């Protein structure tokens, strides 16, 4: 189950 | 400093096209559009990451289309506006998830620009019975006959805007509820000491800012063009 | 609904504890916010919470329970500037989904009610208005069954008013067979209500 | 015994050949169960183990929606990192990412990980305490400061301590027969002679699972890590693993030497 | 930009038994960057029906892949793995020895 949030570098 | 939006208000004849603009915080890679109607939360419309539109609300019509060409400012456009489009159109930007909103664009879609009327403003002076009974004096202001329903009411006493004692209705009421074209009314109070009102040197002004037609708009009738304007009414103290 | 908030306008006395809660549908959410929106304005963030438990910040306490998918906000010592719509906001992927909002009304503690109905006449001199004022915070005003006479609700007060405060409502019509004695006869008003002759 | 869930992501810029390559792969322990490849026909997340196929449409639409978001975000990252290191658009560059959670025998959270590499070297990593970042260089500090300001760690920790643990547990129960098995190694030995003076012997460990194992050599008890040849553990292709170890010593005298296999499935350390 | 030359192992899924079908494996690992070329060869001619696992990487960030093909070993037939990678001056060929 992937992490639903993503964070830009 | 902040998210900016223009126009802040906008009246549009049903069938015409309208375009809002949103200037986000320059470092925010993520930009969002929401729609909000009275008594409800912001409804999600679309989402941009840099210049790419990543998501769109599954219910959004192909009359709505949003763009962010260079990953900076954004525009949202409605084609063939109908009455159900009237709402607050909110822009928001974010570095990651926390959202920062612009001040919105408030859109009104009406069948004819001849339904747009400014307010008539009247001040009513304190009752003498209230004076002798409580030693305080309540002035009432009544903005009536206006459309659409957004106006801003302030009180000015001897040239200075006052808040102490001021009590304005939160939302306007409809004068002809069994009609879609209904014009609105709005009330406010200013309460002072009986002694302060009994001084004829004292000047009380109720000021109502109305948001109406732009300068571009085509006026078709004999009456004055119902543009964005301020309407005031006043009273002076009475020693009696 | 993806985000559900407690229904109904909340009315809480100046100085009491107001309390708002919220549930969200998707267990995989990670970001949770409380936003405040004044009546004619835009949502403004007041706090976020990301871990289970309590977050305290001034007069505000947020609680988050991930196992039960529950978000709360407690305001102690409520100011009149706390009157606003409170929006619960939860992430769905990298966007925020808002609940419908809960309206909070902070009531002035009216310590010497004196409900009276005053007749005011215009300064220019159309209509004239009846002013119903000085009632306590547990009176509510209902509209006419007259379609020709209009009634505002329990006058909301400017949030920067001082020294002493009070509640009001006005009513107005245009025709000669209209008096203040029977203006609010479809609302229920204290027996002691002053009707000056 | 301990268990783990990990996701592995690779993003490769294709200078002058359009969109970058994105590969995403997910493991439970040593068994791959999902994959997404930007080059493949489907553009969905795809099953790679039998026990994940039972998940329904909402799970697959959701994992697909998220894998495309990871993709979009890594595409932006490749541009950002080029800008950070002022690299030209002529070169191909790789961002790699791994995150996931371990649990113990009780299936309770043991550790979490969340780390990035750029062009093979460490870029930024979540520390063991799940509250701070190790930034490798001055460019990675720019990311560290962005992520501290936005409280990325706390959100990450919730995923890794809750959601991740939770879904690993679900997988371990649905893949019970596959995932919670232990395959003892099929041992044997081979004997050859390169010459008359020195002959070679090879210890063999086959068909075992999980992949963890140790092959050591003893000369009446010592450890002969001289003249030793250990191959990396390797996949057989059927879910099991292989490994072998061989040392060359004087022919005729090879029972002073003995090979000790140690693996979880072997109750006591088999010696040969 | 670090570069890492691949390790390469050619081998069969099951003990090699002449006549009986099996799978020939080529395991390439420890390499960086990820562009790699891997062919299985039969008497020096590349086998077409080869498939590979999904690209992944190890703790040290180096990549690994598994290429594999269905094959029935014989005594005369020679099987090989051919790998090419930016770190190789020439393509590396590793022949299959059934005792390794």
């Amino acid at each position: 189950y992937l992490q639903p949030r993503t964070f830009l570098l | 400093t902040g998210v900016s939006q223009n126009p802040r208000h906008k009246i549009t004849k049903r069938g015409q096209n309208v375009t809002f603009r949103c200037d986000p915080i320059s470092e925010h890679n993520r930009l969002y559009w929401y729609r909000q109607t009275l008594g409800q939360g912001p409804e999600f419309l679309t989402y941009f990451q840099n210049e790419a539109q990543l998501e769109k609300s599954r219910l959004l019509s192909d009359r709505f289309s949003a763009e962010r060409p260079k990953g900076s400012f954004s525009t949202l456009e409605i084609q063939r506006t109908e009455q159900g489009d009237s709402a607050m159109y909110l822009c928001a930007s974010s570095p990651d998830i926390e959202q920062y909103f612009g001040p919105g664009t408030r859109l009104t879609v009406t069948e004819d620009l001849k339904n747009v009327f400014p307010p008539e403003v009247a001040v009513f002076e304190p009752s003498e019975a209230e004076i002798s009974h409580t030693q305080k004096a309540t002035l009432v202001c009544l903005a009536t006959g206006f459309y659409p329903d957004h106006v801003e009411l302030s009180w000015w006493v001897n040239g200075k805007e006052v808040h102490s004692g001021v009590c304005t209705d939160p939302q306007p009421l409809k004068e002809q509820p069994a009609l879609n074209d209904s014009r609105y009314a709005l009330s406010s109070r200013l309460r002072v000491s009986a002694t302060f009102w009994q001084n004829p040197r004292n000047h009380f002004r109720c000021q109502v800012q109305f948001y109406g037609l732009s300068e571009n708009d085509e006026w078709t009738q004999d009456r004055a063009k119902p543009v964005t304007q301020i309407v005031s009414a006043e009273a002076w103290g009475r020693a009696d | 609904k993806e985000v559900e908030q407690n229904s109904g306008p909340l009315s809480v006395p100046e100085g009491a504890i107001a309390s708002l809660n919220c549930t969200y549908s998707d267990r995989g959410s990670q970001s949770f916010f409380w936003y405040r929106q004044y009546s004619g304005k835009s949502p403004e963030l007041i706090m976020f919470i990301y871990s289970n438990g309590d977050k305290e910040d001034g007069r505000f306490t947020a609680q988050l329970n991930k196992a039960s998918q529950y978000v709360s906000l407690l305001i102690r010592d409520s100011q009149p500037s706390d009157s606003a719509t409170y929006l619960c906001a939860v992430n769905r992927d990298d966007k925020i989904i808002f609940g419908k909002g809960t309206r909070l009304h902070i009531l002035p503690n009216i310590q010497n009610p004196d409900p009276a109905v005053y007749q005011l006449r215009d300064s220019k001199s159309d209509k004239s208005v009846c002013l119903f004022t000085d009632f306590d915070s547990q009176t509510n005003v209902s509209q006419s069954k007259d379609s020709d006479v209009y009634i505002t609700d329990k006058c909301v007060l400017d949030m920067r008013s001082m020294d002493f405060k009070s509640n009001s409502a006005v009513a107005w019509s245009n025709k000669s067979d209209f008096a203040c004695a029977n203006a609010f006869n479809n609302s229920i008003i204290p027996e002691d209500t002053f009707f000056p002759s | 015994g301990s268990h783990s869930m990990r996701y592995f992501f690779t993003s490769v810029s294709r200078p002058g050949r359009g969109e970058p390559r994105f590969i995403a792969v997910g493991y439970v322990d040593d068994t791959q169960f999902v994959r997404f490849d930007s080059d493949a026909a489907s553009q969905r997340m795809e099953p790679r183990a039998p026990w994940i196929e039972q998940e329904g449409p909402e799970y697959w639409d959701g994992e697909t929606r998220k894998v495309k978001a990871h993709s979009q975000t890594h595409r932006v990252d490749l541009g950002t990192l080029r800008g950070y290191y002022n690299q030209s658009e002529a070169g191909s560059h790789t961002v790699q990412r791994m995150y996931g959670c371990d649990v113990g025998s009780d299936w309770r959270f043991l550790r979490g990980y969340h780390q990035y590499a750029y062009d093979g070297k460490d870029y930024i990593a979540l520390k063991e305490d799940l509250r701070s970042w190790t930034a490798a260089d001055m460019a990675a500090q720019t990311t560290k400061h962005k992520w501290e300001a936005a409280h990325v760690a706390e959100q990450l920790r919730a995923y890794l301590e809750g959601t991740c643990v939770e879904w690993l547990r679900r997988y371990l129960e649905n893949g019970k027969e596959t995932l919670q098995r232990t395959d003892a190694p099929k041992t044997h030995m081979t004997h050859h002679a390169v010459s008359d003076h020195e002959a070679t012997l090879r210890c063999w460990a086959l068909s075992f699972y999980p992949a963890e194992i140790t092959l050591t050599w003893q000369r009446d008890g010592e450890d002969q890590t001289q003249d030793t040849e250990l191959v990396e553990t390797r996949p057989a292709g059927d879910g099991t693993f292989q490994k072998w170890a061989a040392v060359v010593v004087p022919s005729g005298q090879e029972q002073r030497y003995t090979c000790h296999v140690q693996h979880e499935g072997l109750p006591k350390p088999l010696t040969l | 930009m670090i570069q890492r030359t691949p390790k390469i192992q050619v081998y069969s899924r099951h003990p090699a038994e002449n006549g009986k079908s099996n799978f020939l494996n080529c395991y390439v690992s420890g390499f960086h960057p990820s562009d790699i070329e891997v062919d299985l060869l039969k008497n020096g001619e590349r086998i077409e029906k080869v498939e590979h696992s999904d690209l992944s990487f190890s703790k040290d960030w180096s990549f690994y892949l598994l290429y594999y093909t269905e094959f029935t070993p014989t005594e005369k037939d020679e099987y090989a793995c051919r790998v090419n990678h930016v770190t190789l001056s020439q393509p590396k060929i590793v022949k299959w020895d059934r005792d390794m």
